[PDB]
RNA sequence: UACCUAAUCAGAAAGCCACGGCUAACUACGUGCCAGCAGCCGCGGUAAUACGUAGGUGGCAAGCGUUAUCCGGAAUUAUUGG
RNA sequence: AUGGAGAGUUUGAUCCUGGCUCAGGAUGAACGCUGGCGGCGUGCCUAAUACAUGCAAGUCGAGCGAACGGACUGAUGUUAGCGGCGGACGGGUGAGUAACACGUGGAUAACCUACCUAUAAGACUGGGAUAACUUCGGGAAACCGGAGCUAAUACCGGAUAAUAUUUUGACGCAUGGUUCAAAAGUGAAAGACGGCUGUCACUUAUAGAUGGAUCCGCGCUGCAUUAGCUAGUUGGUAAGGUAACGGCUUACCAAGGCAACGAUGCAUAGCCGACCUGAGAGGGUGAUCGGCCACACUGGAACUGAGACACGGUCCAGACUCCUACGGGAGGCAGCAGUAGGGAAUCUUCCGCAAUGGGCGAAAGCCUGACGGAGCAACGCCGCG
RNA sequence: UAAGGAACUCGGCAAAAUGACCCCGUAACUUCGGGAGAAGGGGUGCUCUUUAGGGUUAACGCCCAGAAGAGCCGCAGUGAAU
């Protein structure tokens, strides 16, 4: 095999599962910390929802999850808060 | 996208096109959404064209972008003229 | 648009929210002729079980719900 | 019957059992297994050749060879024409057609072919039995 | 230390899933073998088709054991099973792989078509 | 390369199967229930239109026969139609 | 009206019944004997057997950094690389699959959709790297790892922004719908031009078109000497996650669900338009062409991506085949030719992108074994000798 | 008790090995009872969270049992005997 396009594919394609790995853990990071803000009422709610909302919406923007993923994660947070 | 292409209907050299409203990953002589007319280019001197007038302005409204060729048979019925004067 | 519509007969309300309706028809012979009776069994939503075993009801079909109904329960009429 | 029990019970068909079944199966070496093919003619390997009596109301001395073909298959094969150069080890090409007084003798091996001399003074019929145009 | 009667695995694909000895071929009353010696053996366990079939009986040598062997510098190599190739009365193999690892006493033994043929060599 | 135009030559270009009845096409010779033929009915035992050959005939023809398989004929799964 | 032929054979002779056989039409045919030509077609049905060797997917230097290299400042190339798009198309095969796979008719108020089109609003402000390159090491290759620099329409952080989400008031069951008035948070580019602008890059919302996804009615093989099948099974309640409904999955409840109208099991099989035959009703078939499906040495998995769980992509296991300095590495013709093998049997290791279609590019162009043509074969039909 | 495991022997005599409890599975053959504990697999310690159960009851409290999680430790958890 080995045509020149497809060798070339295989270093982007890491490079790309490097910077999007990397990006969605820190969104579910961001998400778990969110929710487990909100079931025990802690003073800092808020803006770790508003920071799990902010993760959430630019990786639907980088296609990491798709867009009605988002939403479901979204409408779920704000739903509890 | 769509295209608006020609689809080879003729024996051994003697090639006869169908004037077709197609996908572009379909096959030259698959897959198709409409007919619009003919193209015989190997008929008596000049080659006869058959096109129809309606479907043709409607896929050009809707996005449609024709081929090379499609391009000069819509000419020479005026249908990118037409076209071109609905702004 | 409309969503098909049958009309059949409760043979199962052994299941909460859940009923089976017997919409019995007729399919035809394709080389004799003779119209044969044959029956089809549709498991129906109704929130309120209000249907027992015996009534014609109404049935229309819907989005998937369980493993295998696809219809809610629209009219009752008979009371047997 | 009547058009109740004719729904119920619907007209079966007799099978239709085809003359010649070692033409219709195929082998498979790599899975050891016996295929359906169909073929017109089947090569084989002749095992034994010698001459078989008839069937009574007929008397003559008639020239077989038992072949076992392409498949694992070991039948008995008729030799048409006068004279035949066909011994032990002899690679054959059998068609169908069975001989009516020989009994046990289903097939009919191709004169003119791979390894199977055609019929030395034939003239007039040279398709079958082999042999070439003379001159 | 191989004696007679001892069950010994195959590590080749020979066919031989599994083997027993009877002799240790190299003198009159020798008793046991260990890694580069000889023995007489009748398979036990084979694998459907192979070259060699159940019940057979055949030449085949020791690859590995679990007594193991002392270098001439004081070191021990052991293993954690007993082990056997069949061969074809040339210092040869009868199958065409080796599986598991092999010691390095083979190689004086001129069984180099089993050294070669050998995941490790040890 | 189709294709057209000039010369030239009947010259370089037919075989296959059948001929007992189904089923178009018959005589002679060789053999003598042998050799052989055959889809069925069956033929061959010194005068075979049934085998082999030769003439003739007939069917097709750059094809002609054989084999393999399907439908028909089969109303022989009958609904039409037992 | 356009369409329907029989004959031989059971007996001393006959009429029935009944089987057998023949005369017809066909084929991806093979074999035997022959063989002039042309035009249209067709040509591994078997081993989804194994493959030597050549080609079958690249393009954009007008996105941009080069040791760049180099006409003459250097046109032009890509030597090599980053980046974008394409590689999910086109081509092949029918192994698996008796299934909503396929055909037909519907539904989705349970759904996604890059490029293409149109309408709007825009495209603000900063930052840190790293390929390439230089230089050190390793290693037998394959390759790998250190330092020192450098760009981008590469990457990242803030600004602002929708019909995006949360809370608010004003049908066909799950409802749909568009106003309201609050909260959080979601972007982007430049390139090559002309006198600020044009083109084509971009981002966000909408629609349209296109391409997919799911569900349902009916239809769709044989065997009952295959009769009882299931236990997420069947329904519900929660939660999760899916583009989306749903036992799709998990907990907890209840005992449910299918079945002689053939559950289940076994064997066989890609399905269809269509093809052959027949007067018709029917019967057989699923080569070439077109639609759908499934598969890519066998088997699992995910990444990138609008779209793949991906024929000439990645990881692992297995079976093979090859290299090795023995530690380790490489491979997949069911793409086009072609070889070996099996078989009764099926072809050139050809020419060209001239046309049509496709990818990429502003285009010129490049690639295209798609395709257009040539080579071989009475393999078929037709026409002429 | 190394490695081997009936090669001892008239014979596996003796010795070795299984053993408790809980869950799952269990064939031929039958006189339909059995075979059967058949065979063949898996677990058992400790601490904590949690929270069913019924027993005496006026209730506290006392008994005797369950289920799901989260840990901890050893080579080994019916850690010995039976």
């Amino acid at each position: 095999a080995n045509i020149k396009s497809a060798i070339k594919r295989v270093k982007t394609t890491e490079k790309a599962e490097a910077r999007n790995i990397s990006q969605k853990s820190a969104m579910r990071t961001a998400v778990k910390n969110a929710k487990t803000a909100v079931s025990n009422n802690a003073d800092n709610k808020n803006e770790l929802v508003s920071l799990a909302v902010k993760l959430v919406d630019k990786a639907a923007q980088s296609n990491l999850i798709h867009s009605n993923k988002a939403d479901r994660i979204k409408s779920q947070l704000m739903t509890a808060n | 996208a769509v295209k608006i292409r020609l689809t080879r209907l003729g024996s051994k050299r003697n090639p006869f096109y169908r004037i077709v409203v197609a996908d572009a990953r379909s096959p030259r002589d698959g897959r198709i959404i409409e007919q619009i007319g003919t193209y015989n280019p190997t008929s008596a001197n000049a080659p006869e064209i058959k096109v129809d007038e309606a479907l043709a302005l409607k896929w050009l409204n809707d996005g449609a972008k024709p081929t090379d060729t499609v391009h000069n048979i819509l000419s020479k019925e005026g249908i990118m003229k037409k076209f071109d004067e609905q702004k | 648009n409309d969503r098909k519509v049958y009309v059949g007969k409760v043979v199962s309300d052994k299941m909460d929210k859940t009923i089976t309706v017997l919409v019995e028809t007729y399919k035809t012979h394709k080389l004799y002729g003779k119209r044969v009776k044959y029956s089809k069994k549709y498991k129906t939503h109704d929130e309120n079980n209000s249907a027992k075993l015996g009534d014609i009801v109404k049935i229309q079909e819907t989005r998937p719900l369980s493993a295998t109904k696809r219809f809610r329960l629209v009219e009752i009429v008979e009371e047997s | 019957p009547t058009i109740n029990q004719l729904v119920r019970k619907p007209r079966q068909s007799k099978i239709k059992k085809s003359d010649s079944p070692a033409l219709n199966k195929g082998f498979n070496s790599k899975k050891k297994k016996f295929t359906d093919l169909n073929s017109p003619q089947k090569r084989g390997v002749c095992t034994r050749v010698g001459t078989m009596t008839p069937k009574k109301p007929n008397s003559a001395l008639r020239k077989y060879a038992r072949v076992r073909l392409s498949n694992n298959i070991e039948i008995n094969a008729y030799i048409p024409g006068i004279g035949h150069n066909l011994q032990e080890h002899s690679v054959v090409l059998v068609r169908g057609g069975r001989v009516k007084d020989l009994p046990g003798v289903r097939y009919h091996i191709v004169r003119g072919a791979l390894d199977t001399s055609g019929v030395d003074g034939r003239r007039q019929g040279r398709s079958l039995y082999g042999t070439k145009k003379p001159k | 230390m191989i004696q007679q009667e001892t069950r010994l695995k195959v590590a080749d694909n020979s066919g031989a899933r599994e083997v027993l000895t009877i002799k240790v071929l190299g003198g009159s009353g020798r008793k046991t073998a260990n890694i580069g010696d000889v023995i007489v053996c009748t398979v036990k366990n084979a694998t459907p088709g192979g070259v060699v079939k159940k019940g057979d009986v055949v030449k085949a040598v020791i690859v590995r054991t679990k007594s193991g062997v002392r270098r001439n510098d004081g070191s021990y190599i052991k293993f954690d099973e007993n082990a056997c190739v069949i061969i074809r009365d040339d210092k040869g193999p009868r199958g065409t792989r080796i599986f598991g690892p092999v010691a390095r006493e083979l190689r004086e033994g001129n069984f180099m078509k089993i050294v070669s043929l050998a995941p490790e060599v040890l």
